[PDB]
């Protein structure tokens, strides 16, 4: 159910930043042991569906050899991002959008 | 001369060569910064799939000439 | 409301065409393609321009698609129905892979027809035994059914 | 003895690719859990000498729970560096610099 | 309005708040940055430790004030 | 040839100075630093200069600097020989912090003075019994023997 980050980020997302799965910024993100980010429940999903390897040169990885890149997770939620909701101009970083999607005046 | 590359996820990246340069040469360099091993990449350029004897001066691939990249391809 | 990772996929592959690859959604239903592969370099089917049907299945990424040719082709890893014996499709596939690299190893598989892991049983004993037969037969074959 | 990456980066090395404790580019780049990037020895040495925690904020750290952050790792590596040598102008991929630095026509 | 916080190994890092934030609230905001807890750290301007209680307008930090970052300092 | 290390960080401390604190090192011994910390606003100490010398040991940075006094100081933290009583200095130290932050931190010292955790017990027993005598006590010692 839970993909990345869906929103617009400005500067546009880098590719480091993004997950090769969805295709989105990395929610609660963890690298490989050869050494790729994903997502936290996209690898898992790529393991327990396609196969217990790392999906962009299919080499051996299991579900315990992940570990989390908080040094990634931390820039990632510092990175400037516009609101997602139609009309509004604001901006903010993604870790406060969360917040502000509450109290913004133009969602439905 | 310059080289684009384009991922598996659709990311261009720029590599630096010669035409006198090999295929093996250039997978070797695609290792580097992606940390794919050679053996596992599979290169297109014009619907054709570059093989690790031939050099890029053989292929005609100039200056500014954008590559694919695809996984491991076996059997049917 | 589609994945929006389709969505995404579909804008970039859009946006920045592949060289002699036309693809675009169905308007009716976002997860079928009109793809059309124009035929590659110095092969049987060069000046060609073939059409294909591409479709995401409910589980994609995780699910490979599935593709078949809309137009008659004389090739060995092709079958009569249009289906295509390629190894992204028939195995080992992984959610890294998108619509534009199967797209391009389709490309890549009309330069490289492989009789040794053969679909179309017929076209695999005519390339082996008398192949370049079976390159003009290719080639007729383009001018028929695959020019205009 | 072995510290990290001692070269004049161009542009110069961003802080985030630096080990807290030598101050240079970190060579063989390893994660801890509390999520920040140190050299594989000179971490070990903290924990050896200084204790199992992590230096800049006194988190549980065992010698166990590191993780080498490959990601990094690549990407210092094809960072431009100049030559070191007194007197070479030419510069380079930090991954080609020891390559050239027995090429090099200024050494002692 | 910014603020300079130089930390530990250094480098500095500009933030966003008014003089109305407590000193609580900038350890908090410097925490989400470097991952550091913020009973962990003890900041220094013009030579005063800042204690979490007071405000950034009852020290007197304006506009492009540099702070400085400190470690977690208990006994002697 | 020093530690790297210590090249940089001399660089970094010199190039970008804290505001109060001077600190240069010794042109015969790298690892020994002429320190002068000027005394902070709203304190005992306001308006003055001391002098300070700082070492850095054999392996640094996994051993802390070794710091002392070089001026008459009348504070409780501080002995008649100049060593300091800081939390830095006496335990808990770790390799990632430097020359700048021990200095930030001796400097802060001065501006909260603690006698609950004392080094010289007379200046200690004088401010808890009589703080307001202690604190002129020290603005005479700065007048005396930290103005020029
Ligand atoms: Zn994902
Ligand atoms: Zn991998
Ligand atoms: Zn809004
Ligand atoms: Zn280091
Ligand atoms: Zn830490
Ligand atoms: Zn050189």
């Amino acid at each position: 159910d839970q993909q990345g980050y869906d929103v617009e980020f400005d500067p546009p997302l880098e590719s480091k930043y993004e997950c090769p799965i969805c295709l989105m910024g990395l929610r609660s993100a963890v690298q490989t042991p050869c050494g790729h980010r994903f997502c936290d429940s996209c690898i898992r999903k790529s393991i327990r569906d396609t196969g217990q390897k790392c999906p962009v040169d299919n080499e051996v990885l299991l579900e315990e050899q992940l570990f989390p890149d908080n040094f990634a997770k931390r820039e990632i939620l510092s990175l400037t991002v516009k609101c997602s909701n139609f009309g509004c101009s604001e901006k903010m970083e993604l870790r406060q959008l969360e917040k502000h999607l509450s109290q913004c005046r133009f969602a439905l | 001369m310059q080289i684009f590359v384009k991922t598996l996820t659709g990311k261009t990246i720029t590599l630096e060569v010669e035409p006198s340069d090999t295929i093996e040469n250039v997978k070797a360099k695609i290792q580097d910064k992606e940390g794919i091993p050679p053996d596992q990449q599979r290169l297109i350029f014009a619907g054709k799939q570059l093989e690790d004897g031939r050099t890029l001066s053989d292929y005609n691939i100039q200056k500014e000439s954008t590559l694919h990249l695809v996984l491991r391809l076996r059997g049917g | 409301g589609l994945p929006r990772r389709i969505i995404k996929e579909t804008q970039r592959l859009l946006a920045e065409p592949v060289p002699g690859i036309k693809a675009e959604p169905d308007e009716s239903n976002a997860r079928y393609f009109h793809v059309v592969i124009a035929g590659p370099q110095d092969s049987p089917f060069e000046g060609g321009t073939f059409k294909l049907e591409l479709f995401l299945p409910e589980e994609y990424p995780m699910a490979a698609p599935k593709v078949r040719f809309m137009t008659k082709i004389y090739h060995p890893n092709v079958d009569k129905l249009g289906r295509i014996k390629l190894d992204i499709l028939t195995d080992q596939w992984s959610p890294a892979l998108q619509i534009r690299t199967v797209l391009l190893s389709i490309q890549a598989l009309l330069s490289a027809p492989n009789p040794d892991d053969p679909l179309a049983n017929d076209v695999a004993e005519q390339w082996k035994t008398n192949e370049a037969q079976a390159i003009e037969t290719a080639r007729a074959w383009t001018r028929l059914y695959a020019m205009n």
